[PDB]
DNA sequence: GCTCCTCTAGACTCGACCGC
DNA sequence: GCGGTCGAGTCTAGAGGAGCT
């Protein structure tokens, strides 16, 4: 219950059931380093209040040790899915058929080319590539796919038959069915695209088919990092991710030929009914390349990933899966009308910001004015070439001035036949306001938009209280990237906006996305400030309306819906419920990191943005709890216990470990705050800057980072800040830092023969060997020991709590893994022992973690997550009410979602009395 | 100059500067709008009656007297028969235009409308009043939220049309005594915000004590939403909103301004440019665009002051006749938003206005 | 009879959804009439109730709030009987506004409280403040123009009459009559008060209360009743040939001989909305071609459009007229500016 | 640390057409 | 015959990727 460094280590309940009896004890040399090390940072002799013990029955772990029970969990877990990937990898195919069935559903033809009938493939490894006609629809035209003996392909009913009454409605109806209705493997090239477009894989309850991707293995085995791929377009081991660049790389020969007929892309559903036969063939050979190369690639991946444990989570961390409910249309409808509506708000205010701006004209007051005494504001002329009435009187009158009236309006014959367009404005004016002729003309500069050069002078922009000026030579910049002396502004210093890519580009629009984080109108008029809080509130739907618009969602009816649904009295026969499957790649990275534009972001709901409530519309149907929890200081904690083991053989041994374990967040002693408080910069940057660190990232990233964030800081100012956040935690080679042990063991176990994760083992890259790359990419090799140990991490979470769920019978499934979140689909009943579960999990992931590593124990502070969060639409925390300008009522009053409960290890224990059995 | 002070010049607003007190505008005991104001309020009422009744099916038209039969309403008791006979058969002044649409309940499709304009009078004890813009919406009892939710959405995008900041025109939620769940809109006056307009879920209560009888009369027997809706209020508001809170103007929208052309003559002769500018004004008028003569004004005064008067009254387009109209017919049209001066022909003045004044609307 | 005729058709309930639409349509026609056309004429807001006299004399009810009877003739409110006091209130409000001006015009279309129980009527008031020495030929410039400003809607210009009258005080004023069939009864009357009712608002100093000179106005006052007008106007229009500045539904749209014709009369409505005349969509209805000329008819509806699948073979609408009930083709951008000309016309 | 692809939109330049 | 006006042409900066469609 403690360990020489004073530090609860864990309850004798739970370690003598998850550790060693014997063990090992450390030496009295390691133990008195080790409380050196504490005291010199001063970090030995503070102890913390001790957490209330946790007595539990643990599964009883299978083998010896945790090594063993593990690699059995995965070897059950990856035993069906590598039999089939063996049997794919060795295996003889017959010739593709020349000729292709023009059939509704699945074909098959083998030696004989019969038209055979097929609806199921019936095979357990099936190499795939689905064809979708980008411009009809996301719903697939038709599919070439292979098993070994056999040649696959299906095409949907939107060619077969020529009707054009199809509608955006997605339902399963309309995709591939595979599955049968045991364990099966389906193997492609980006198979997250199959995925989404397979019928099967769009339901609540989980499936049993496992998705091997092309892209993923090779991004294990041979991938680039961003710059390698820039560099390659270890050149002659490695290749980009594109399938005919793969196959050049591992199997070579005859190239495989990129169609220049895009008939998928800019084509339509004619160009294919005529063009089958030669589409058919090119998506053969593209099948065709995608197994020649996973056989190239298989054994190379198995040699370079030993574990079970990486290839069971790969095939667990690929069958991601978000329901949905009638409130996504809600939301995108929403989130489009308040983007139209705030749209139409800040072109009516930059209207009426020009309007304002004419005013300047009179008595030529625009020449004093900041922003518009450079436009052009000349002026045209006009060319050419007692008491009451009688009746009758009256009448006289009217008919008298209704006669002047229309002899007046005969003199057009001198009006010039090209009528003039508003001579009588200014010139900058002419150019906003439409022709007063044309078959469209609105009133006002109804053509002003933010994009011209304009606009950031009718807001009147200043960057750091400076106004934005234009220049041809340079950009956009301000006055008072240096002083050019180009610009000959009197009295003014041309500073160009810092622009992404350094100070030799130019900046063309100061409303850019890289912007968006600093600049602000400037002087009175209400609507300049509005214009900008428009453009804010817009940015990340605009930036991002294409994809979020066209996730390819896929609503189920009732016909197959849980009976849990049905039965809830939540559930109503008017809502819609079905599905998003992210088109996520396992390993996107050559770290083995999943990687996906949209749903696998760090961004969270705003009071300041539209729709970006779109997490939280990932609603559990009626009956089941998003049952999750973020992983507390994950990679922190990976590079803490790395640095102990590296120290010594117990956990708190570098400091590190102690600010990591003993330090929280109330007092401000935890990491993030330390640094905070040590610079003088918010929690939010020092993470970033910390996670940065952790990846070995060098000084000078430190340093431009510093300058990025806080442009007050000069290039020498911020040197000298990083250089002493540096050596304050890297140290100086290192020794004396409080993460020299950390980064030591991080570099000797990047720069080894082959380098390997020091967990499970697995193998970097190719084209980052120190054989065939030498000694270039160390931040790459660094940043991918670290991120790849939490993948591991993620790996031993999947792996284990897919042996939780199959052994105690928990109706559950993998819902997806947002960075370090892991969120699971369990039903309402089970939320408590699925907590239960997460906690187990936790505990003996941090456990292996450790052992591994060589440390034998775990203090009492990791053991278990801190909150377990029970909730029924994803969030951070389960108190949020997504309240966003498309949201303003918030979660609950609108989409009438109640807030959860995040639980904790012992409210858990004394729901389920610590067992997990029902 | 603070806004009240402007409206009150410009007669936007009437009464003695005791009765320019909030409470005693944000009451409705006195005759607050002066012609000007009542003109707006009269643009105001005509686009909510477009809005909802012409540019919106299954909404209708109600008549309804401003005496309920048989509380706090004021009772009206005849001086012939002059205390407990004076509340068990005296009549009562309506306080909202609800029960006035429950009459005309049918007269048998749903959902549908029942919207109306009128006076209603509220405590202050002083009498004052207040035209209340109410829509009556029946629907099915499932769909009651869905439709309150479109109903919220739709008044304050239509409210917001018209605004200069749309973002003043808030949005809340409320409950009544019996629970019923409701929203309420808002306009940020800068004393605090008001409820220019309140939406009540009204439950199947509504139709019991109205129709005390047999059920048949009121097949779901519907709900109420009540979306009701001030437009004394409102046109205080748009008079607020306009105001920029430079040069004083009142960016009203043209479709709510009072006056939309403001006739004027140069110089000499006077006979024959007036007798131009009256043919000009019978054009002007016969299509149905409000003007205001100013070349009749016997007070002269500067163009300046002229064109300061005619931006605080809202004026959208000044019209000037010089004596060169007479020659070739060119008339020096200016804008109020721009404040920049045409030359546009005489014949093409009236189809310039009627454009611009459908573009506006569109 | 006309009675049930109106019933049925929603002119007739007093005033049905028709009636209220046609009513509105003569008040607005007042209105350009007497305020838009008519030089210094301005519009007049006042409240319902007035601040109440200490004499009982008066049959006008009384408001007292429940929350609180020899004092209920005191201090309590009275409905206003007449928009007449009204608009003297207003004499200083309006007298900047024309710079002191005289002469200067107030009008006003408000509701009236007349004891029948409580009866309520429609009154719109021309109350017109002019010098003495000119009263009576104002008074007679007044009478004639009102005269013809309610014949002029009228297909029988004879059946409106005028006569004469004197008041209590000897004053004399003149009414104007409509000859119902069961009789005359006053739908306007003008009196020629004088003075003298001007002084009572403003019993203080006698410069608040004509060439250089400043005299108090020989206030006239013409007063016309809008739901009697109404109510002769209906019956004097007996199928109901309304004028086509009264009639409330100008356009009643159809669909013969489906969803095409559907989004086809969706635009063509929505056309005629955004222009600005009101349309009868019959296109919306749940379900013969007679019986709907015969309502069209009886509704006063000027122009009965259908279209049919012709339309989109040749873009001809067919066009039937109320006043020569004949069938007309038209093409149908063509159909707004033809119904724009035809009301303007009209007018 | 450093590039590549295409697609889109705003601005200076250019000659070709036209009414005085 | 010639100054104004108008419809491409060229250029450049930004923005989705560096994969599947
Ligand atoms: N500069 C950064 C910051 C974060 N991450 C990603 C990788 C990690 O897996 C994850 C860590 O985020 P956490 O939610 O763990 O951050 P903290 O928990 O430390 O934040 P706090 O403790 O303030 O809640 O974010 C990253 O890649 N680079
Ligand atoms: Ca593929
Ligand atoms: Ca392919
Ligand atoms: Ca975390």
């Amino acid at each position: 219950r403690h360990n020489p460094l004073d530090i609860q280590m864990l309850s004798r309940g739970l370690h003598e059931q998850i550790f060693g009896q014997g063990g090992e004890m450390p030496g009295e040399a390691a133990v008195r380093r080790s409380v050196e090390h504490l005291q010199k940072h001063g970090l030995w002799g503070q102890p913390a209040v001790p957490l209330p013990d946790v007595e539990l029955r643990l599964p009883p772990l299978y083998g010896d040790n945790l090594d063993q029970h593990f690699r059995l969990l995965a070897q059950k877990q990856s035993l069906p899915y590598l039999e089939a990937a063996n049997l794919l990898l060795q295996a003889q195919l017959p010739p593709k058929p020349p000729a292709w069935a023009w059939a509704e559903g699945w074909t098959r033809y083998g030696p004989e080319g019969e038209a055979v009938p097929v609806a199921i493939p019936e095979e357990r490894a099936l190499v795939f590539d689905v064809e979708v006609c980008l411009a009809e629809g996301t719903c697939p035209t038709l599919a070439v796919a292979i098993s070994p003996s056999a040649w696959y392909s299906w095409c949907s009913q939107r060619l077969v038959e020529e009707r054009y009454s199809w509608t955006s409605q997605l339902s399963p109806a309309d995709l591939i069915p595979l599955e049968v209705p045991q364990e099966q493997l389906v193997v492609g090239h980006n198979v997250s695209f199959d995925r989404a477009h397979i019928r099967e894989q769009y339901l609540i309850q989980g499936s049993r088919m496992r998705f091997l991707d092309t892209m993923s293995m090779h991004m294990a085995i041979s991938g680039l990092s961003s710059f390698q791929r820039s560099l390659w377009i270890w050149l002659d081991i490695s290749s980009v991710n594109s399938l005919a660049e793969v196959h050049r790389l591992y199997v070579g020969g005859p190239p495989l030929e990129k169609e220049p007929r895009e008939l998928f892309v800019k084509g339509t559903m004619k160009d294919i009914r005529e063009n089958f036969q030669d589409l058919m063939q090119y998506c053969a050979q593209d099948v065709w390349a995608t197994h020649e190369v996973f056989q190239q690639q298989l054994p190379l991946f198995l040699e370079r990933c030993p574990h079970p444990v990486t290839l069971a989570g790969m095939l667990e961390m690929g069958v991601s899966y978000l329901p949905v409910n009638q409130n996504w249309e809600r939301y995108l409808a929403e989130a489009q009308g308040t983007y139209e509506e705030l749209q139409r708000e800040m072109k009516k205010s930059l209207m009426d910001l020009a309007n304002d701006a004419c005013q300047l004209l009179s008595g030529e007051r625009y020449k004093e004015d900041p922003w518009l005494w450079d436009l052009e504001w000349d002026l045209q002329e006009f060319k050419q070439k007692l008491g009451p009435c009688s009746e009758e009187e009256e009448f006289q009158q009217d008919v008298m001035a209704r006669a002047c009236l229309q002899k007046l309006k005969g003199t057009t014959e001198l009006l010039p036949k090209r009528p003039q367009h508003l001579p009588g404005h200014p010139g900058w004016y002419r150019k906003l306001c439409p022709r007063l002729d044309d078959p469209a003309w609105t009133p006002g500069p109804s053509l002003l938009s933010l994009q011209m050069r304009v606009t950031p002078k009718l807001m009147a922009l200043t960057w750091d209280g400076f106004p934005l000026h234009y220049s041809e030579r340079h950009g956009w910049g301000y006055l008072v990237n240096g002083p050019y002396n180009d610009v000959d502004i009197p009295g003014c210093w041309f500073f160009k906006l810092p622009h992404k890519d350094g100070n030799s580009c130019n900046v063309g629009s100061p409303f850019a996305k890289d912007f968006l984080p600093k600049l602000q109108a400037g002087p009175g008029g209400a609507s300049g400030p509005r214009a900008l809080e428009i453009n804010k509130m817009i940015s990340f739907w605009r930036n991002a309306h294409k994809r979020i618009s066209s996730q390819m969602v896929v609503w189920l009816p009732r016909s197959a819906l849980p009976r849990a649904v049905i039965r809830h009295p939540d559930y109503d026969e008017e809502g819609l419920y079905g599905a998003i499957l992210p088109q996520v790649v396992t390993a996107g990275t050559i770290t083995r990191r999943a990687v996906e534009p949209t749903w696998l972001t760090a961004s969270n709901a705003r009071p300041d943005r539209v729709g970006s409530e779109l997490k939280a519309m990932v609603q559990a149907p009626p009956g089941y709890t998003l049952v999750g929890a973020d992983v507390d200081s994950q990679e922190l904690w990976i590079a803490a216990v790395l640095g102990d083991a590296h120290f010594a053989g117990m956990h708190g041994c570098t400091a590190f470990g102690w600010m990591t374990l003993q330090g929280r967040k109330s007092r401000g002693t935890d990491l993030h705050s330390k640094t905070a408080t040590t610079v003088g910069i918010s929690r939010e940057h020092a993470k970033i800057f910390n996670y940065g660190r952790i990846y070995g990232a060098g000084q000078p990233f430190a340093e431009r980072l510093l300058m990025q964030f806080n442009h007050r800081l000069t290039q020498q100012e911020a040197a000298e800040k990083a250089q002493q956040m540096y050596a304050a935690t890297k140290g100086l080679r290192w020794k004396g830092g409080t993460e020299s042990e950390m980064f030591n063991k991080l570099e000797s176990i990047a720069t080894s023969d082959i380098p390997r994760t020091p967990v499970l083992g697995c193998c970097i890259s190719r084209a980052l060997e120190p054989s065939a790359v030498q000694e270039e990419f160390m931040t790459s090799r660094v940043n991918w020991v670290v991120q790849s140990s939490a993948v591991d991490y993620l790996h031993l979470m999947l792996v284990a709590m897919k042996w939780l769920f199959e052994e105690f019978a928990i109706d559950g499934r993998f819902c997806i893994s947002i960075h370090d979140e892991v969120r699971y689909l369990v039903r309402e009943e089970d939320r408590y022992r699925a907590a239960l579960a997460l906690q187990i999990t936790n505990l003996l992931t941090r456990c292996m973690f450790a052992y591994k590593l060589g440390l034998n124990d775990l203090p009492q502070s990791v053991a278990f997550f801190s909150a377990v969060d029970i909730d029924r639409c994803l969030r951070k925390e389960v108190t949020m009410d997504c309240k966003t300008p498309s949201n303003p009522t918030g979660m609950e009053r609108r989409y009438g979602i109640p807030q959860g409960e995040a639980l904790d290890i012992y409210q858990i224990i004394e729901l389920t009395k610590g067992s997990l059995e029902k | 100059e603070a806004l009240v002070d402007l409206c009150r010049r410009r007669h936007f607003f009437s009464g003695t500067p005791q009765q320019l007190s909030t409470a005693a505008l944000l009451s409705g005991c006195h005759a607050r709008f002066g012609p000007l104001g009542v003109e707006l309020r009269k643009n105001l009422a005509s686009q909510w009656w477009s809005s909802m009744v012409v540019f919106r099916e299954q909404v209708f038209a109600v008549d309804s007297l401003h005496q309920e039969p048989g509380d706090s309403a004021f009772r009206l008791v005849s001086p012939e028969s002059i205390l407990e006979n004076l509340l068990k058969t005296s009549g009562k002044l309506r306080a909202t235009l609800l029960h006035g649409a429950l009459e005309h309940y049918v007269n048998r499709k749903l959902p549908f409308g029942l919207a109306q304009i009128g006076v209603c009078f509220h405590p202050v004890t002083r009498v004052g009043e207040k035209t209340e813009a109410s829509l009556v919406w029946f629907t099915p009892t499932r769909t009651s939220s869905q439709w309150l939710d479109f109903w919220l959405r739709h008044r304050l995008l239509w409210w917001r049309k018209f605004a200069m900041s749309p973002s003043n025109f808030s949005s809340a939620d409320c409950q009544d005594e019996l629970g019923r769940k409701g929203s309420k809109l808002y306009y940020s006056f800068p004393w605090g915000k008001e409820p220019i307009e309140t939406l009540w879920n009204l439950g199947d209560q509504e139709l019991l004590h109205t129709y005390p009888g047999n059920v048949s009369t009121i097949n779901v027997v519907p709900c109420v939403l009540s979306v009701s809706g001030d437009v004394d209020l409102g046109t205080l508001a748009y008079l607020y909103d306009s105001f920029q809170l430079q040069r004083k103007v009142l960016k009203l929208h043209p479709c709510l301004a009072p006056i939309k052309v403001a006739l004027d003559v140069g110089k000499g002769p006077t006979v024959e440019l007036r007798q131009v500018c009256q043919g000009l004004l019978n054009e002007l008028l016969e299509n149905g665009i409000s003007v205001w003569p100013g070349y009749s004004e016997t007070v002269h005064s500067s163009l300046e002051q002229l064109h300061s008067k005619y931006d605080e009254m809202s004026v959208l387009f000044s019209v000037l006749v010089t004596e060169t109209t007479l020659e070739n017919g060119l008339i020096q049209l200016r804008s109020r938003d721009t404040t920049m001066k045409e030359m546009m022909h005489i014949s093409k003045l009236r189809d310039f206005l009627v454009k611009y004044l459908a573009s506006a609307s569109n």
